[PDB]
């Protein structure tokens, strides 16, 4: 199971670290810390029918 | 399938006389009939 909240992970350091979401297509802004947070999508699909 | 048809008459004089039929028949059918279908997909995309 996920647990409670444990980083704040909204803590922006004073910068203006926008970034681009081309999936939401939407700027959002990253916290300092984060090294890096990146949208590329990934689809994984199995179908198995019997 | 069969039939099995006997006959006998008899007569005696100087009288005494028997005509007499006895027969038995038969019949079989079977009927068969079956079907199996059996199938399976798989479809792995990334």
């Amino acid at each position: 199971q996920f647990r409670n909240r444990v980083i704040n992970t909204k803590s922006f350091g004073g910068q203006c670290r926008k970034v681009f979401s081309g999936d939401g297509k939407d700027f959002y802004r990253l916290s300092g810390n984060v090294l890096s947070y990146t949208f590329q999508v990934k689809i994984n699909n199995d179908f198995n029918y019997e | 399938e069969a039939k099995h048809c006997v006959r006998i008459e008899t007569k005696k004089r100087v009288k005494k006389t028997k005509v007499e039929h006895r027969c038995t028949t038969n019949k079989l059918s079977e009927k068969h009939e079956g079907s199996f279908i059996q199938g399976a997909e798989k479809s792995i995309s990334l």
